[PDB]
């Protein structure tokens, strides 16, 4: 119900240039209670899972170099790299968390001169078939965290699929998969699952399990650790 | 999202006497026409808050009181309304266990504590102390038996040894739990758990041991002692091992200190039958005949209802339960107990399995139990139109 645009869709810079990336939403993302803006920023470097950069619009995640900088208010958000570097070649995603979860379409940026999560269980299926992806968690109190499934589809398409609360009472699915998919967890075996049935060929993607982060100041409403994507191909 | 009016659906654990409870149900039906359905979902202690969050689930939920603070803060529980007259039928300390923010949130049923259960034929004089068990196993190994086998996968069973010498969960000071005073790290805790691990290192126990391994071990007469609650008695009864129930061994001269659980009945907040539930609980279950129907299926042990406890406590096994109960501490029900259990469960399993030292395992459990500012229980990490669900 919330749409996000990111401009520009791609971008080529020489090393050292200062870079600003836009994100605009169909509506205000401000949390009337925490006064935080429900927007987060992610970096997906080629061959890797996305990582958390910014959450609450302007708060940098631990470990993120300070040349990365998030700003913005209302419906208008910006990620700035003050002086870009070689290691920053990546697609950058804004993600809203004001009403469920939506990833923006992404900005491809090119340069010209013990918390562990392991997925398993992807594969091929005919259209209308089934598969159950899993994700084994270690290095943290899994019982205490909400977990989410996010998938990456061939055309730079990062999509939220489902989220399940730390104790399982609260579950939410993307429209794209509602009814057909079922997210479950087993807090006893430290495990998360996505049963995928009535598969469309558009469901072909790398599927990531991701931990929803929180801390002493409140929920991040962002995913701070990701597994490597298990792959699901629906081939006619 | 619909519980269905004009019907009672009850959830209770599988080791308790659900068929007995179901016949209290049928009595309720012929008197009032209301159908009563008893189910025993697996892991119902987690199934309940999971389905009740969106307003589904049973009308009545049974568990030890410890989890009920947690359910109540999550709003999954109705405030119960027994008048003073019914309240007096039950022991006052059991009502204290069903309080949360001054409010009564469940009906107490039974008072549970682990006892030492021994094979009388293999071992006529059971050990007063934990210390003499290693040598008692060597003897018993000579005749192809072991001395002790109990559940190590559930910290509930290992807690009595940990607390014997001063291990504690949260400190209870001036009428309140202080969730920044955690004792899973102290010297008493370490002394107990080290002793349990040494038991495993010296081939007297297996880290491997779980409930059903230890049960069959005892009921097949292969181990001289087990540690269990009154629920376990009926399987021991049918097996006809000649068994006794008695005081838990001392550790370092101190009694083992089981966490006492008050088995309780909660009414779902989302239930449309809250009056029918009150009536069933007050007028049918919590009667001498009510509790006996359940008890004859699977023993409840000691019960919160005075009139029936006075009958039950005549049984030396219930006397033992009470004695052990009196030497332990009533569990807290504060929401953080969930975090704690997970924490200690991990510590006990990792220390016992070797993957961690006792000092490392308990330090972790203490970290994971301490700074729980506003521990949540069911963290959704999602907003819906800018607001959290529930």
């Amino acid at each position: 119900d919330i749409e996000l645009t990111q401009s520009p869709s791609s971008l080529a810079v020489s090393a050292g240039e200062r870079v600003t990336m836009n994100c605009k939403s169909s509506q205000s993302l401000l949390n009337s209670r925490t006064r935080k803006n429900q927007l987060a920023w992610y970096q997906q470097k080629p061959g890797q899972s996305p990582e958390l950069l910014i959450y609450w619009a302007s708060t940098r995640q631990s470990g993120v170099p300070d040349r990365f900088s998030g700003s913005g208010s209302g419906t208008d958000f910006t990620l700035t790299i003050s002086s870009v570097q070689a290691e920053d070649v990546a697609v950058y995603y804004c993600q809203q968390s004001y009403n469920l979860l939506t990833f923006g379409p992404g900005t491809k940026l090119e340069i010209k001169r013990e918390v562990k999560l392991q997925e398993s269980g992807g594969g091929f299926v005919k259209p209308g078939g089934s598969l159950r992806v899993s994700c084994a968690a270690s290095g943290f109190t899994f019982s205490s965290y909400a977990m989410s499934w996010v998938r990456l589809a061939p055309e730079m398409r990062l999509e939220w699929v489902a989220t399940i609360s730390s104790a399982g009472g609260y579950i939410f699915y993307s429209d794209s998969v509602q009814g057909r998919f079922t997210i479950s967890r087993d807090n006893a075996k430290n495990s998360l699952h996505l049963q995928m049935g009535s598969l469309r060929s558009g469901d072909t993607a790398m599927y990531y399990c991701a931990r929803q982060g929180f801390g002493n100041y409140g929920d991040y409403y962002a995913m701070d650790y990701w597994g490597q994507g298990t792959t699901v191909t629906v081939s006619s | 999202m619909k519980i269905e009016e004009g019907k009672l659906v009850i959830w209770i654990n599988g080791d308790k006497g659900y068929n007995g409870l179901a016949e209290v149900g049928k009595k309720f039906e012929k008197d009032t026409g209301i159908k009563v359905t008893v189910e025993h979902p697996d892991k119902l202690e987690e199934k309940f808050p999971q389905v009740a969050a969106t307003g589904d689930g049973p009308d009545i939920i049974f568990w030890a009181h410890d989890r009920f603070g947690g359910y109540a803060q999550s709003g999954l529980l109705a405030e119960i309304t027994p008048d003073k007259a019914f309240q007096d039928k039950l022991y006052p300390f059991t009502w204290d266990a069903v309080r949360y923010n001054g409010k009564l949130i469940a009906y107490p049923i039974a008072v549970e504590a682990l006892s030492l259960i021994y094979n009388k034929d293999l071992l006529p004089n059971p050990p007063k102390t934990w210390e003499e068990i290693p040598a008692l196993d060597k003897e018993l190994k000579a005749k192809g038996k072991s001395a002790l086998m109990f559940n190590l996968q559930e910290p509930y069973f290992t807690w009595p040894l940990i607390a014997a010498d001063g291990g504690y969960a949260f400190k209870y000071e001036n009428g309140k739990y202080d969730i920044k005073d955690v004792g899973v790290d102290n010297a008493g805790a370490k002394a107990g758990l080290t002793f349990l691990v040494d038991l495993i290192k010296n081939k007297h126990m297996n880290a491997d041991t779980d409930y059903s391994i230890a049960e069959a071990a005892f009921n097949k007469g292969e181990t001289a002692m087990t540690i269990n609650g009154p629920w376990a008695w009926s399987n021991i009864d049918t097996s006809k091992v000649n068994y006794g129930v008695t005081v838990l061994p001392t550790f370092k001269g101190q009694p083992s200190k089981p966490f006492v659980g008050v088995l309780s009945a909660g009414i779902n907040a989302a239930s449309p039958n809250k009056e029918l539930a009150k009536e069933f609980l007050e007028n049918y279950l919590l009667t001498d005949e009510g509790l006996e129907a359940v008890n004859k299926d699977k023993p409840l042990g000691a019960v919160a209802l005075k009139s029936y406890e006075e009958e039950l406590v005549k049984d030396p096994r219930i006397a033992a339960t009470m004695e052990n109960a009196q030497k332990g501490e009533i569990m807290p029900n504060i929401p953080q107990m969930s975090a704690f259990w997970y924490a200690v469960r991990t510590a006990v399993i990792n220390a016992a399995s070797g993957r961690q030292t006792v000092d490392e395992a308990l330090k972790d459990a203490q970290t994971n139990s301490s700074s729980l500012q506003n521990f949540t229980l069911d963290r959704s990490s999602v907003l819906v139109d800018g607001y959290s669900p529930n």
